[PDB]
């Protein structure tokens, strides 16, 4: 299982930051785990971004 | 009712307005589809997610 | 979640780092080597993952969660973060605890404070830099004050880095306006290392 991040390393202010992770060795369809992001500002602590999953319920 | 004063006979009722009822299976399931051949395949109940 | 800023130990000794604010059992700890990605060393409190030594054990008493590392070694030197589920689905992380398994010997930090220059004031800019070095462990918090009251604005502090002599060093940058620099006579810079603090002050 390997996670490879990709996208612009340099973005201008007030613009839209876009990043894409490419998974290898596992399926995003799998209901065993959620997929999201965690950002760590330079020389600072870990901050949670968010995660989602298509594996739903009846509502 | 077939016989009303008789308590042994059931009483059938007919509604005016229909009553909304919801019945769900709050278990999201999977099918194993195990192979008990030749040619036959049984559908087992897998784990509940 | 509140995680202690620093933690130190000699090889073979056992270290216990705490975390508070966890009302649930969803507590988890992480290990991040400097210049690398974080790795999960524990989950569901005490339970261990694959390829993780027995010497890492999680524990939670009351509202306090605790990690314990016995038999310290070189590869254990890193920053340790704790995290847990909160409320409905949100998750938070602590400030993290920096644990160092560096070679001997322990030593008090050293502070050298430089006031803005004359050429710098000509650019209508004022910046004071605190230089802290030669300390163990490698985690130090820095504070700023003006005359008496503390300064909460313009503070930039960065994670320390190891030197050639194996002693850690860090620098905090305070950028303000020249108006408030000439008005307030003295500027104090407080550097807190393992409880004890080291202070420096400069006035024009
Ligand atoms: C209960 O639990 C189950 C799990 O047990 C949950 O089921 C999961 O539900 C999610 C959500 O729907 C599914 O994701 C969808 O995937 C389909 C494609 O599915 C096929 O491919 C999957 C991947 O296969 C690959 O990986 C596997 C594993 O590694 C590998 O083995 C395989 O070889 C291959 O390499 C397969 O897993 C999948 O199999 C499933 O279905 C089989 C029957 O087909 C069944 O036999 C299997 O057992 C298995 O269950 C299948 O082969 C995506 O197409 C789909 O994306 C659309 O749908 C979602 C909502 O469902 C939507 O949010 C997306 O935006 C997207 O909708 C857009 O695209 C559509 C066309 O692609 C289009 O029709 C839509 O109108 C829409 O288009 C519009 O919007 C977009 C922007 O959104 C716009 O760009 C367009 O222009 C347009 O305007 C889903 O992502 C899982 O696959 C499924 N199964 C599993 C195992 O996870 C279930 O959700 C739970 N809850 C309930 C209530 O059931
Ligand atoms: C659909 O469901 C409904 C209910 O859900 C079913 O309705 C049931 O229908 C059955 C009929 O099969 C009823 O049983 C019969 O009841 C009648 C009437 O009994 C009542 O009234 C009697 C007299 O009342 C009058 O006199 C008094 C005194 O003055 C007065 O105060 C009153 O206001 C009124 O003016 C009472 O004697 C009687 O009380 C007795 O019975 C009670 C019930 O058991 C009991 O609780 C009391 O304590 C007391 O013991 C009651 O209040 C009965 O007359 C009739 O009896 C016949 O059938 C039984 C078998 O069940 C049999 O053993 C008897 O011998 C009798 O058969 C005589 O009459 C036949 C017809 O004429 C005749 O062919 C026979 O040969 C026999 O006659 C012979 O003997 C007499 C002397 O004994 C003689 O003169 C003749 O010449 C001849 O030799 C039944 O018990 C149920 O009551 C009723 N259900 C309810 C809740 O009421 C219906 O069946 C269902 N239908 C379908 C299709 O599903
Ligand atoms: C129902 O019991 C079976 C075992 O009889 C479980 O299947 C095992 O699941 C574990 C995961 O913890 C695997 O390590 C084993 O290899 C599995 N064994 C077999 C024979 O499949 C199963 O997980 C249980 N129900 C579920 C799916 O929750």
């Amino acid at each position: 299982p390997q996670l490879q991040e990709s996208g612009p390393t340099l973005v201008e202010a007030s613009e839209t930051l876009s990043l894409t992770c490419a998974v290898s060795g596992d399926s995003t369809a799998a209901c065993n785990s959620f997929w999201g992001w965690v950002r760590q500002p330079p020389g600072k602590g870990l901050e949670w971004v968010g995660s989602l999953s298509h594996c739903a319920s009846y509502w | 009712s077939e016989n009303i004063t008789n308590n042994a006979k059931n009483i059938l009722v007919q509604f005016n307005t229909p009553v909304q009822i919801n019945c769900t299976r709050p278990n999201n399931n999977t099918r194993k589809s195990i192979r008990i051949g030749p040619g036959q395949a049984f559908y087992a109940t897998g784990d509940i997610i | 979640l509140t995680q202690p800023p620093s933690a130190s130990g000699s090889p073979g000794q056992s270290i216990t780092i705490s975390c508070t604010g966890t009302s649930n059992n969803f507590v988890s700890w992480y290990q991040q080597h400097a210049g690398k990605a974080p790795k999960l060393v524990i989950y569901d409190v005490n339970k261990r993952p694959s390829g993780v030594p027995d010497r890492f054990s999680g524990s939670k008493s009351g509202n306090t969660a605790s990690l314990t590392v016995s038999g310290l070694q070189t590869d254990d030197e890193a920053v340790y973060y704790c995290g847990s589920l909160v409320g409905n689905w949100d998750v938070i992380f602590g400030g993290g605890t920096k644990l160092t398994v560096l070679g001997q010997p322990k030593a008090a930090p050293s502070v050298t404070l430089f006031p803005p220059s004359s050429e710098e004031l000509q650019a209508n800019k004022a910046t004071l830099v605190c230089l802290i070095s030669d300390f163990y462990p490698g985690a130090v918090t820095v504070a700023w004050k003006a005359d008496s009251s503390p300064v909460k604005a313009g503070v930039e502090t960065t994670t320390p880095s190891k030197q050639s002599n194996n002693k850690y060093a860090a620098s905090s940058y305070l950028s303000l306006t020249p108006e408030q620099w000439k008005s307030h006579r003295s500027y104090s810079c407080q550097v807190t290392h393992e409880g004890s603090t080291v202070e420096k002050t400069v006035a024009p």
